[PDB]
């Protein structure tokens, strides 16, 4: 499978702004996404592409790929947006996850 | 959906155009026909895709060539006044079938495929299709497989009796911007039963985002009812042909059946 | 809408060969640009992909379990069936179906935009 790094965990106070590192050999080449799982719950694709969103994930949601170090943003954030998040890159049809990163507010 | 960006060249077509004209099985022999065919040696319109996509004339038949690697030219319509009054053909190669349709379309001031392209020069994925607003009255569809180094690409558009017949040749080309010196012949691809008034038609590009275009271009000649002997080799390849309006000599050529 | 359905066993024994099936609506196997993958999840772990299968029949497998893994899909019920040999305790986890964004040209999957709902398999004696 394709390396993936992530962070484990993730702390802020509600308001401020989180970020979740996902770090690869080469996502300066290859597109990158995320997704947001809650317990219980099948997760929900929150962005793709680098940086689009879906429709109906809020605009608190953003992030970038650069350098092979891709990011998601969290602007705002709020008491709701508990979750494991998770990135994703593929390597030409090569899959791979992160380990997922818990983040709590 | 219609995007308003708004802001010719010619070349010698040596010997093509040449199609079998009809589906009779010959074999080592030399058959005189007459027929719809591209004059030898004349002088066909070079476009490039920046990129220009004007309408064009359709005349009494249409030969059109293109010569691109990123696969931008991805279709054609064809018609009279090419809006809502009457009904169009619209023949577009899209990710994975060829979609051949007739209605009453209402096609944009300047209509195109909109997309998008990965990382790599090689991967695309579709945005949106800006080609018309409306698609009234749908008479016909039809779906099947793409018509798809550079790569070469020939084309023949008939309207006969309603049918609206096209023959094509794909082939690799290893020439920077211009047309082959040899004789290849088109085949039979597919037989439309239209119905349908086609006067003039219009190239569509796949552009990208405002939108461009990659490296490519394309060539229109016109058919002209002429006589030309055909070769047959023992496969019942057409293998050479000759125009018997070109010259004296193949006058001669074309007499005596030789 | 789009929505996937996950059905099959929840236990099978050690050695024994599992097979997932997903019923998916709104949309067709037979459909260009189609594509369905399986990813699975072991309590308390990060998800792993297994396989896709694209409308056209090709196919993608992770190279550390492709020895184990075989995939088809059934044209008239819109279904994609996952079939998972000789497996063992560790393979225990929530498998999920998934629609699968796909380029084209040089055909490459995207990105996994709606998901199934997941079914949970446990291996044991
Ligand atoms: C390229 O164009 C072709 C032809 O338009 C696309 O194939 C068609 O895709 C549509 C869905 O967008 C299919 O519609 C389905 O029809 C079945 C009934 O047969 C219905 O039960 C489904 O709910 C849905 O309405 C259509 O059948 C299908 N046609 C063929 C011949 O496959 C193709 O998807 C386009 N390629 C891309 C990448 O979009
Ligand atoms: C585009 O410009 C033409 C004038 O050249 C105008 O008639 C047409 O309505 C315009 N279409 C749009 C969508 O702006
Ligand atoms: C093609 O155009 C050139 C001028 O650019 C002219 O000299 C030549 O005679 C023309 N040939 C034919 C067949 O029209
Ligand atoms: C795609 O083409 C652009 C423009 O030439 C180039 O900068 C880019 O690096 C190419 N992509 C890859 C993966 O080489
Ligand atoms: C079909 O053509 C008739 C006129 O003959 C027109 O009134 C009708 O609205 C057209 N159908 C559609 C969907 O526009
Ligand atoms: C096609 O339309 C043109 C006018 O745009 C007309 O002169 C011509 O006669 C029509 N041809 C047929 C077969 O109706
Ligand atoms: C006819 O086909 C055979 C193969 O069956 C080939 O060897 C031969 O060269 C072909 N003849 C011509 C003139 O191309």
């Amino acid at each position: 499978s394709y390396e993936l790094t992530q962070p484990p965990s993730v702390s802020v106070s509600p308001g401020q702004t989180a970020s979740i590192t996902c770090s690869g050999d080469k996502l300066g080449e290859t597109y990158a996404s995320w997704y947001q799982q809650k317990p219980g719950q099948s997760p929900i694709l929150v962005i793709y592409q680098d940086n689009k969103r879906p429709s109906g994930i809020p605009e608190r949601f953003s992030g970038s790929n650069s350098e092979n170090t891709a990011t998601l943003t969290i602007s705002g954030t709020q008491t709701m947006d508990e979750a494991d998040y998770y990135c994703q890159a593929w390597d030409k049809t090569i899959a791979g996850f992160g380990g997922g990163t818990k983040l709590t507010v | 959906q219609c995007v308003n960006l708004t802001t010719p060249a010619y070349t010698n077509s040596f010997t093509r155009g040449v199609y079998y004209p009809d589906k009779v099985f010959r074999s080592s022999v030399l058959h005189s026909t007459q027929d719809l065919f591209l004059p030898f040696f004349s002088n066909v319109t070079w476009f490039h895709a920046r990129f220009d996509n004007p309408v064009l004339p359709f005349n009494d038949g249409v030969y059109f060539a293109s010569i691109e690697k990123s696969n931008i030219i991805r279709g054609w319509i064809f018609g009279t006044t090419l809006d809502s009054k009457t009904q169009s053909l619209l023949i577009v190669n899209n990710a994975t079938n060829v979609v051949i349709k007739v209605c009453e379309f209402q096609f944009c001031n300047d209509p195109f495929l909109d997309v998008y392209y990965h990382k790599n020069n090689k991967s695309w994925m579709k945005s949106e299709f800006r080609v018309y607003s409306s698609a009234n009255n749908c008479t016909f569809e039809y779906v099947s497989q793409p018509f798809l180094f550079k790569n070469l690409r020939e084309f023949v558009f008939k309207n006969i009796d309603g049918y609206f017949k096209i023959y094509s040749k794909h082939t690799p080309i290893n020439l920077v911007r211009d047309l082959p010196q040899g004789f290849s012949a088109l085949e039979p691809l597919v037989d439309l039963p239209i119905g349908i008034n086609i006067t003039r038609f219009q190239t569509l590009l796949a552009l990208h985002r405002g939108w461009t275009a990659g490296a490519a271009a394309y060539y229109v000649g016109y058919l002209q009812p002429r006589t030309f002997l055909l070769k047959y080799n023992e496969n019942g390849t057409i293998t050479d042909a000759v125009d018997c309006a070109l010259d004296p000599l193949s006058e001669t050529k074309c007499t005596l059946k030789s | 809408q789009i929505t996937l359905k996950e059905s099959g066993p929840t236990l099978v024994k050690p050695t024994q060969t599992l097979t997932l099936t997903c019923k998916l609506s709104g949309f067709s196997v037979n459909t260009g640009g189609v594509g369905v993958g399986w990813i699975r999840q072991p309590p308390g772990k990060a998800l792993e992909w297994l396989a896709l299968i694209y409308w056209n029949d090709d196919k993608l497998y992770s190279p550390s379990l492709k020895s184990r893994l075989t995939v088809t899909k059934d044209t008239s019920k819109n279904q994609v069936v996952l079939t998972m040999t000789n497996m063992d305790p560790v393979d225990t986890a929530t498998y999920y179906c998934a629609h699968v964004l796909v380029w084209f040209g040089e055909v490459l999957p995207d990105a996994f935009d709606v998901w199934g709902q997941g079914t949970m398999v446990t291996v044991s004696s």
